[PDB]
């Protein structure tokens, strides 16, 4: 029963009307919920040193009353304020918003990228990698390797196969799982160009993931280039499985099109 | 506790009336009605109807 | 189970007080908690009856308090069914049938 | 203890120089302590008895300079300090004269479903008892049929307090309601009778009305326009949506759903 | 099932119609006719 003073015009009765939107935001939160809503007048008015908590209490009234992107705008720009308590049951409610704002845009932005992109308020990008570096950090890649995938971005992918986690065949069956669940060309060409030019740049470049990539890629030069390195190195023990799984996989025109790579 | 809900039914009693009397009576005195809805006083009994 | 029970145990001293928990529950997204087992569900309606018979029937909760009394099952009537009974015409006297 | 305030509250002070310091006052108490309902520490009522105090004579000057904004901003801070089940005063010889004068407020704020919120707050202290509360309730009840003339004679006789601005509402609120039936079908009134229904013995109040709507000035006689004619025989609009309804019909009659 | 929660605790419908127009009018008229044949 707070609320009728939010007119006092003397701008520490907003900051100490807001003391009480913490502790009893459960008794008089069925109060304010739908009678008065003047965060935004605040919020947008010149007086400072509130319109960040006004923004954090919207975003926990708004919430359960369906309104999630209310509760999520000033999610956004309630700052500092706002995430550092997560010792709740309310960072899987906004970042279950957030994140998935975040990658429900980021298809479009798969699409379109160049051009009419996001215009983040410097956390809606910021609590992405920085949840995933307590993925990274919190001891578990078998799901490390999937947000990976979730964000829709490629260097984040291309950056995590550095991390505590050792690479013995982990990312290397990620592929083996992420053919079989993959969508269309247009994602699997751009992270499969860009995993297999690190595999060659790998201890030991593995040559059945790099053929088999090409052949889904279509690039009739590059295992010439590597089977350059491959007579350069001088084994054809080892220039063997990279080339009769070229011949029992590659078609006609695939072959006879990687074919003046290879004579030249 | 329902006492506040009808303390308020005097009024639907005399639309009951009204609705009675108009409908029941068709040419009838303003200084009738009042004497029948023990009303006391005609000069209110042309403002209720 | 949880958008059921934590409404008409949140709504039964509310009608008992007089805070402003009428238009939040008007508001509320927790209205309807999809087929709340025929017992906690029956007497929502009554619950939230109640709510517009103490800010002023139009007509609109008839139907409710109506489908309220017609959802019980077959025990006694004592405890809520002769206040249903009465509360459920109260609100038609107020119409004029 | 902190009080600043002890000597000019109850003498009147209309719209002086004191308002600024009193709300600079007000802000002294958040200062020192919020205006939470104060869970802990029943022992100290000083900041519960003392400033609410504050509160309800700062809800008291609000009405008497015409501050309706600010006005409910005090009386929604009582309501919701009195809503505290804390042992505190049951009551003094201001909180009928309050919530009941919040009461008459609103019910001159044209909004009925708030008018009867309020009654949980006093059950029993509706018919039987407290008839200062008895009397408002009354009022509204006999503002909901046509009882006017008994309204009237509850303008002038309040025995609680002056309830001036809530009377002047009241006459504005039934001065429309009267000037709107005038518009029946009525017969010639003469200058006299239609004349007297409100207040006036010959002013030119009834020029503001009969200049404001028909009954025109005229003879000593009051105008009926009582036509009522133009809107009937439309078949045209049941031939609209009578002609929806029944593909509407058809709808759900063969095809499959 | 049918526990519900408690917060508190022809023949019939004719003559009750009789009751709802005629609940306390007349009920023994025997004698009123009889003194108002002198007076009408």
């Amino acid at each position: 029963g707070i609320i009728s003073l939010l007119d006092e015009d003397e701008p520490q009765l907003k900051e100490f009307a807001l003391h009480k939107l913490n502790a009893v935001v459960n008794d008089f939160w069925a109060e304010i919920s739908e009678s008065v809503d003047k965060i935004e007048v605040l919020y947008e008015d010149e007086g400072f040193r509130s319109r960040q908590f006004a923004a954090l209490v919207a975003s926990k009234v708004f919430y359960h009353l369906g309104a999630f992107e209310e509760s999520l705008n000033y999610a956004l720009g309630a700052g500092d304020l706002f995430n550092v308590n997560d010792n709740s049951e309310y960072v899987e409610t906004i970042i279950a918003k957030c994140i998935d704002h975040y990658t429900k845009q980021c298809v479009e932005n798969a699409d379109l990228p160049e051009g009419e992109k996001k215009p983040i308020d410097q956390r809606l990008e910021g609590i992405v990698n920085k949840m995933f570096q307590r993925c990274l950090d919190d001891h578990k890649y078998k799901q490390a390797i999937g947000i990976a995938l979730e964000t829709r971005r490629l260097d984040v992918f291309e950056k995590t196969i550095l991390e505590s986690n050792d690479v013995p065949g982990m990312l290397a069956y990620s592929l083996k799982l992420c053919m079989s669940l993959m969508q269309n060309k247009q994602f699997r060409n751009k992270v499969l160009r860009v995993l297999v030019k690190i595999y060659m740049n790998l201890e030991k470049p593995d040559f059945i993931n790099v053929c088999q990539c090409l052949i889904f890629l279509d690039d009739p030069q590059a295992v010439s280039d590597i089977l350059e390195k491959l007579v350069k190195e001088d084994n054809l023990l080892m220039a063997y499985q990279i080339c009769f799984d070229l011949y029992e996989s590659a078609s006609q025109q695939f072959l006879s099109s990687v074919i003046q790579n290879l004579r030249t | 506790g329902t006492y506040t809900l009808i303390i308020r039914l005097r009024h639907n009693v005399i639309k009951t009336g009204v609705r009675m009397i108009s409908l029941s009576y068709s040419r009838i005195s303003l200084a009738d009605i009042a004497q029948k809805l023990q009303l006391d006083s005609p000069e209110d009994a042309e403002f209720i109807v | 189970d949880g958008q059921a029970t934590l409404l008409n145990l949140l709504l039964r001293n509310y009608l008992h007080y007089s805070l402003y928990d009428q238009a939040e529950k008007l508001v509320s997204k927790s209205v309807f908690p999809e087929q709340a087992n025929n017992n906690e569900w029956a007497r929502y309606l009554y619950y939230t009856g109640r709510i517009k018979a103490i800010q002023l029937e139009y007509s609109e909760a008839r139907r409710t308090m109506t489908n309220a009394l017609r959802k019980a099952p077959q025990h006694t009537a004592v405890g809520f069914k002769q206040t249903v009974h009465k509360l459920l015409i109260v609100v038609e006297l107020l119409l004029g049938e | 203890m902190y009080e600043q305030l002890k000597g000019e509250w109850n003498r009147k002070s209309p719209n002086l120089s004191k308002c600024g310091e009193e709300l600079g006052r007000l802000k002294l108490v958040l200062l020192e302590l919020n205006f939470l309902p104060t869970t802990g520490t029943k022992l100290t009522k000083q900041q519960l008895i003392l400033a609410r105090d504050i509160l309800e004579i700062g809800a008291q000057w609000s009405i008497l300079r015409k501050d309706i904004p600010s006005f409910e901003r005090y009386m929604a801070q009582l309501k919701c300090y009195y809503f505290d089940y804390k042992e505190q005063l049951p009551e003094s010889a201001y909180m009928h004269q309050l919530l009941g004068l919040n009461l008459l407020f609103l019910l001159s704020q044209n909004r009925v479903a708030e008018f009867h919120t309020e009654l949980e707050r006093l059950p029993a202290k509706d018919i039987q008892t407290n008839v200062y509360i008895k009397h408002p309730v009354s009022l509204e009840q006999y503002l909901m049929e046509g009882s006017y003339n008994k309204v009237f004679l509850a303008k002038g006789n309040i025995p609680a307090e002056s309830y001036t601005f809530f009377i002047d509402i009241l006459l504005d609120t039934i001065r429309d309601e009267i000037a709107g039936c005038i518009e029946k079908a009525y017969e010639k009134i003469l200058f006299t009778e239609a004349t007297r229904i409100l207040f006036f013995n010959t002013p030119k109040k009834m020029t503001d009305y009969a200049k404001k709507r028909g009954w025109v000035l005229g003879p000593n006689n009051y105008y009926s326009f009582a036509s009522q004619q133009q809107k009937p025989e439309d078949t045209t609009i049941p031939s609209t949506e009578l002609a929806k309804q029944v593909i509407e019909y058809a709808r759900q009659l063969e095809m499959i759903v | 099932m049918s526990e519900k929660k408690q917060p508190v605790d022809e023949d019939n419908w004719d003559d009750d119609n009789v009751e709802d127009d005629f609940s306390n009018q007349l009920r023994a008229e025997l004698e009123k006719h009889g003194y108002k044949m002198e007076t009408s």
